[PDB]
RNA sequence: GCUAAACCUAGCCCCAAACCCCACCUUACUACCAGACAACCUUAGCCAAACCAUUUACAUAAAGUAUAGGCGAUAGAAAUUGAUGGCGCAAUAGAUAUAGUACCGCAAGGGAAAGAUGAAAAACCAAGCAUAAUAUAGCAAGGACUA
RNA sequence: GCUACCUAAGAACAGCUAAAAGAGCACACCCGUCUAUGUAGCAAAAUAGUGGGAAGAUUUAUAGGUAGAGGCGACAAACCUA
RNA sequence: CCUCCGCAUAAGCCUGCGUCAGAUACUGACAAUUAACAGCCCAAUAUCUACAAUCAACCAACAAGUCAUUAUUACCCUCACUGUCAACCCAACACAGGCAUGCUCAUAAGGAAAGGUUAAAAAAAGUAAAAGGAACUCGGCAAAUCUUACCCC
């Protein structure tokens, strides 16, 4: 009889309560006998770096110069990454300079994005 | 003797007044549209 | 108790603001301007009752005829119902017949 | 809270003139004002005192807030609210003179005044409850004035009462002082 | 609030009369 | 509420002043005071 | 990670890796008596117990022996001035049992005014003998 | 270790804990991808510690020492995420020209409203997906009347807003 | 904030503010003339002169500015008196409390002439934007740490370790950390 | 002297002008499996005809004319002609609206109420009663009367 | 989601007499004969007693179906959210 | 002193007598229910599957019945997610009503009919009653007993 309360797995008969989740991404599948097969590749692997020797504390000293915000753009990235090599080889096949015709064949395809975060 | 005609059961609730059932037929689609036009906070049940 | 216990804030009316000062100007535009413009052309208001007058039924009929296609759906439904009711009232009810 | 309360006085007297060397404080006062006169102060202090008490008589809180400090005004007015005080300074026996002076920066000057005054305090109902309207009484007192150092001024800050002060005039009405309101279990000692 | 001034003015006069009657001046 | 009555207080008082010396609610309630006052006049 | 589309895995595909984790957790003092090796966390609702295990073992190098989770229902009974129910958010609670016999106990965290105090000390409460007469006047 | 979930023991109980300034987006833009990756976990550990402090302060019914540093950490993490997102977006635009990381399309739903349907990942083609085919991406003729009604409701709301704004402006001008 | 929230002396999120303006209040909105951000000329710390009311003529220092109500609070000026800490028994202590003043009631003061002045936001080639007094010219100036264990040093914060490249953070970190992945991501269908 | 009384602006009405991250059709708001299933079809009736049955409306001028019509109730052309705000509401009003919320209903759906200080809070009047219960007799008043 | 009927797959029926029973007595359970109370009630049809059935054409939980120019009906013009 | 009950599962509800602080089984804050129980399943193509249940043994049936695989091909490499609280649900209510199942068959579990007084009428429930025993009444209704025979449908 309650319509304004959110629909959660805590409401409904046993089948409903079992079937609905809470947003947790699936980790595997179910086989005969309701046995859960967990796939390792489906478990997110936290790629935590080595923080030893890292010099960047969470906060920044207040005695730090203030600089104008310059959001990175495609043009800026091209100028700072590709333009030098392009100029050199023009003075002296874009794959050599860096362009990749197709995202297929890459582990990290930019579009459609296939990596987390 | 009367008064307790509502014997709650979420299965019947959702199978009778649910979003899927309302969208199943054009009449229910228009019901949802009427609720949306009126501004109801609860379009379906 | 339906009477206020304090004097209302004084209402100051500027009798010589621009609107009042120039009110009525160009009402004789016709007779004093070779009848190039009729005074009714000085009337700013709804398109369907510029230089025109009538009872409620006539006004509703004119509104539907002139801007009916541009009216909102529920406003037009209300206008149709109002025209129906006014027709019935004026043509079937009243002391005189 | 970027804004903070801007006090116009201090909590209490810096150094109490224990009644029956301060030229440094006088130097500070002069370096802040450049037109102050210790020798001329007592007359001004007496005028301030008389005016403040007349303001108490007339219930002139606006003038009181100019003639006395914020640590003084409540002390003068709290218990006199809802009663009429008929105060009047009749004469000053001996000339008032500065006694002690000490010093965002405030300077306090203690002035000893041995004058003669009158009191008559009435209830809400106009019933006399203290003093006589006409009989003058000799009062020796030590008024501590204070000042704040741009638009500040000299205002009565406190009155130091000597421990050896003679007992004040007795009250007209008798009083009852209840004993320990013992609970049933408790016994009187 | 009812728009208007004259009824309010009349009621103010009546209130003044009642005030005078309750606390007649010396 | 284009036009609203603002004098109803005084209209009521014109009748109640003559009923102030009656008994019961006839001296307070206009619906009753008016009838009694008309009868009195 | 949360609020992000997980790249769909097909058989034989690469391992799913998250580089900038989006899960932020809280270590909370248990409300009831717990075993010495148990730690209580409040977790984002989208985090599995496997995710919590890897999170703790990778970011904090905490040897985790067992993990259990439960979804605590936040109260929806409270109502505002408009009689509309205020929903206390639901949250996931994780109980983590440390490995290698390690033990954990929640630390004991949390182990003008001058003028006001001076005036209060200088209150000089009214004397009953004075019978309500003001004390300022010296007469 | 679990000690990383709590502030320094010396800081425990301190009324105020002094903290630096939150990382700025411009400052972060100078840092390498690896440096940002490490700083993300530094800030994550700090954020976990501060959230733990907040919850424990609520439990103890005491104010959280220096609550502003939690906001500083959240701002720093948001700035880092924005910088990484900017770099990823620039690279995606350069290599593919797409301005959105997730495929999608403008589609008319069953209610006649134009929505940006965000594609989901499936293993079978759409023409074979049963659930997708159940989902309807077209509005039948009976929805046109409700589309008009919603349009007129929006127009009425907008007209009321604008007329009220003009009334208020005129009142202000008369007052001043 | 709730619509038509009445800005007061207390900040919009204090305990006193919540007490005075609970969520259900519907007081009449305060009419404030719409001074544009580019026309506001009173700033915290500015020396001003009071034109109306008690303490008229006296010059003080602006302590607070409630822009949402065209208010400037002159420190220690335009003061009434209120009791703080008044309990059931103690009368409390009298304190001078300032009352807010309108910018129309308050005028800036020349830095040297020490007199009220009318101001203009005249641009200057060097000082692109700055206040200039009209009756007498002259520009009125606009008035106005040890790193902890968790604060980056300035040099470390400003170090430019970023070498722009056509690599995502994910693959760059994979190379840096040595993670080797040979499996090819099988193509999926989007719809 | 208590209940209370008031209050002015929240907004609204009529016109003009102008065209307007993630999740979610499965049990919606649910990351991740072979579909196949697809829309179009005269409005009716009330009511009027004093019943009812054919029938009954959905710029100006020509013109309520030609025509239609149980030739009656009524219906009704065309050619042709030329075509900048408020003597608005002001909290029982004006939108239902503080909100399509609360609440009510299984659902479609129905659908409310109300607020008022001040520059700053970092400062006398409805009914009903009480003051003050009541004295033979009576539409409760009127003529009166010293009463 | 009540109710009329139906569909799928479930459940309940002590004890005694008899013997494979639309059998008898009689719990649970279903119903509601008669009386009293209640009648703004505990209840928009109840309570107490009394009573009919209680291995069957029985009772009942769950999900589904039939929709008003209709449905369903061991026809009472029954019942289809008081 | 009562025990209709009670404890669990299901269904339903959704934090709804846990701690603290304020008020005057309320308000605010804090905490909590941890999977083994239960839900959430199954790779294809063909191909199998006459013989109830009832202690299944006699018998006895009719209303003719809930329970089964093989052949080949694929395939292990990896214990997630969700319910878990309560004095509770449908009846506008802390409603004498409705409410499936397993055990307890009177309980080890769960509860309190009396706010205090007096003991008037009338009223309700109950108990007892001289002699009589339906003379009451429309009628043996009710109560008390356990009780024959004849008729309509
Ligand atoms: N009749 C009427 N005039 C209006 C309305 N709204 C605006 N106006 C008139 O529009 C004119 C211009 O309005 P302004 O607000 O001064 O200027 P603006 O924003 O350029 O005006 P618009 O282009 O009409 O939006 C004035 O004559 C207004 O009185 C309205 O609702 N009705
Ligand atoms: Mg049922
Ligand atoms: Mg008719
Ligand atoms: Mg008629
Ligand atoms: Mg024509
Ligand atoms: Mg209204
Ligand atoms: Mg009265
Ligand atoms: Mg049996
Ligand atoms: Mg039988
Ligand atoms: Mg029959
Ligand atoms: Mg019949
Ligand atoms: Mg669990
Ligand atoms: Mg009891
Ligand atoms: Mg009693
Ligand atoms: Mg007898
Ligand atoms: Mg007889
Ligand atoms: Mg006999
Ligand atoms: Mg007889
Ligand atoms: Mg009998």
């Amino acid at each position: 009889a309650d319509r304004m309360s959110k629909w959660t797995s805590k409401r409904g008969p046993r089948s409903f309560r079992g079937r609905k989740g809470r947003g947790a991404k699936g980790i595997g599948f179910l086989t005969s006998g309701w046995r859960f097969v967990q796939i390792k590749e489906m478990v997110p692997e936290f790629v935590v770096p080595d923080l030893t020797g890292f010099k960047l504390k969470p906060y920044v000293s207040y005695l730090a110069p203030e600089s104008e915000e310059t959001p990175l753009t495609a043009a800026q990235l091209f100028s700072e990454a590709v333009a030098p090599a392009i100029e050199k080889d023009f003075k002296d096949n874009l794959e050599k300079y860096g362009f990749e015709p197709t995202q297929e064949g890459k582990l990290f395809q930019l579009y459609p994005r296939n990596f987390l975060r | 003797a009367r008064g307790n005609e509502y014997q709650p059961s979420n299965i019947k609730r959702k199978n009778k007044h649910g979003w899927v059932r309302r969208l199943s037929t054009p009449a229910g689609v228009q019901v949802i549209l009427r609720r949306m036009l009126k501004g109801r906070k609860s379009l379906s049940h | 108790i339906g009477i206020r216990l304090t004097l209302p804030p004084p209402k100051v009316v500027d009798r010589w603001n621009e609107k009042r000062a120039m009110f009525g100007v160009y009402d004789n535009i016709g007779i004093l301007g070779n009848f190039e413009k009729h005074p009714k052309e000085l009337i700013r208001g709804p398109i369907w009752l510029r230089g025109w007058k009538g009872n409620e039924l006539q006004r509703c009929i004119r509104k539907r005829k002139m801007v009916g296609s541009r009216m909102f759906a529920d406003d037009l439904h209300n206008l149709n119902k109002r025209i129906r009711y006014l027709y019935k009232h004026f043509n079937r009810h009243g002391k005189f017949r | 809270s970027d804004r903070s309360i801007h006090l116009a006085c201090t909590a209490g007297i810096f150094d109490a003139y224990v009644p029956p060397a301060s030229q440094v404080s006088i130097r500070r006062i002069k370096d802040y004002d450049a037109n102050f006169k210790i020798k001329d102060f007592p007359e001004k202090a007496k005028d301030i005192f008389i005016e403040a008490h007349l303001c108490l008589n007339n219930s002139d809180h606006d003038r009181l807030h100019t003639l006395v400090t914020e640590h003084c005004f409540p002390d003068m007015t709290w218990d006199i609210k809802y009663k009429t005080v008929r105060w009047s300074f009749v004469e000053s026996l001996e000339p008032s003179h500065v006694v002690q002076v000490r010093c965002n920066v405030y300077g306090q000057i203690t002035v000893r005044m041995h004058t003669r005054q009158t009191l008559a305090i009435y209830d809400r109902f106009g019933r006399l409850m203290y003093g006589q309207e006409d009989v003058p009484k000799d009062v020796l007192e030590y008024v501590v004035f204070e000042k704040q150092l741009p638009y500040g001024s000299w205002r009565m800050h406190t009155k130091i009462v000597p421990p050896w002060a003679p007992p004040k005039q007795p009250i007209l009405k008798t009083v009852m002082i209840p004993g320990p309101q013992l609970k049933p279990e408790e016994e009187y000692e | 609030v009812k728009k208007g001034f004259r009824a309010a003015f009349r009621f103010q006069k009546e209130l003044e009369r009642q005030r005078l009657l309750r606390c007649p001046p010396p | 509420l284009r036009n609203r009555v603002t004098d109803r207080y005084f209209r009521i008082q014109e009748v109640l002043k003559h009923a102030r010396h009656f008994r019961g609610r006839k001296n307070r309630c206009y619906r009753l005071a008016v009838r009694t006052v008309i009868r009195a006049f | 990670a949360r609020n992000v589309v997980y790249p769909l895995y097909r058989l034989g595909g690469p391992q799913l890796r998250v580089f900038r984790t989006n899960f932020f957790i809280q270590l909370v003092r248990p409300g009831v008596a717990q075993p010495e090796d148990t730690v209580q966390f409040r977790i984002p609702m989208e985090m599995t117990r496997v995710d919590l295990r890897n999170y703790l073992e990778g970011i904090y190098n905490v040897p985790v022996a067992a993990v259990r989770t439960r979804v605590q229902h936040g109260s929806n009974k409270r109502r505002d001035h408009r009689n509309v129910r205020i929903k206390k958010p639901d949250y996931k609670v994780a109980y983590v049992q440390l490995a290698h016999g390690q033990t954990f106990t929640f630390p004991d965290l949390f182990p003008l005014y001058s003028m006001l105090e001076e005036e209060r000390q200088q209150r000089q409460s009214s004397d009953p003998r004075r019978g309500g007469v003001p004390s300022w006047f010296g007469l | 270790g679990l000690e990383e979930f709590f502030d320094d023991p010396k800081n425990w109980g301190q009324e105020k804990v002094k903290s630096g300034a939150a990382w700025t987006c411009q400052q972060l833009r100078n840092k390498s991808n690896e440096d940002l990756h490490k700083l993300w976990y530094v800030l994550l550990k700090e954020r976990n510690m501060l959230l733990t402090l907040e919850q424990e302060a609520k439990r103890q019914r005491l104010p959280m020492p220096s609550p502003e540093r939690l906001d500083k950490v959240v701002d720093s993490m948001d700035a880092l995420d924005k910088v990484v997102q900017e770099r990823e977006d620039a690279l995606r635009l350069l290599q593919t020209g797409q301005e959105r990381a997730r495929p999608g399309a403008w589609r008319r739903d069953i209610f006649g409203r134009i929505i940006w349907h965000k594609f989901k990942q499936w293993v079978i083609p759409w023409h074979l997906n049963k659930r997708y085919n159940r989902k309807r991406f077209f509005a039948l003729p009976y929805v046109d009347h409700f589309l008009r009604l919603e349009r007129e409701k929006r127009a009425r709301i907008k007209a009321r807003k604008e007329n009220l704004e003009r009334k208020k402006a005129k009142i202000l001008l008369k007052k001043f | 904030l709730p619509p038509h929230y009445r800005y007061g002396m207390s900040p919009p999120g204090s305990v006193a503010d919540k007490r005075k303006n609970p969520p259900w209040i519907r007081r009449r909105p305060v009419v404030v003339e719409p001074i544009s951000d580019e026309d506001w000329y009173l700033f915290c710390g500015d020396t001003v002169e009071i034109l109306e009311g008690k303490d008229a003529g006296k010059q003080g220092k602006v302590v607070q500015v409630i822009r949402q109500r065209n208010w400037v609070v002159v420190g220690g000026l335009n003061t009434h008196y209120r009791y703080i800490g008044k309990t059931m028994d103690y009368r409390g202590t009298m304190i001078p409390s300032e009352a807010p003043l309108l910018h129309r009631q308050v005028k800036l003061v020349d830095p040297m002439d020490r007199k009220p002045t009318e101001i203009e936001w005249r641009f200057t080639e060097a000082g692109e934007r700055v206040r200039v007094s009209t009756r007498s010219g002259r520009i009125i100036p606009k008035p106005e740490w040890i790193d902890g264990p968790k604060d980056t040093s300035v040099e470390d914060a400003l170090e430019r370790t970023y070498v722009p490249c056509l690599k995502t953070l994910q693959e760059e970190v994979m190379e840096a950390m040595g993670i080797k992945e040979t499996r090819k991501y099988k193509k999926v269908y989007w719809y």
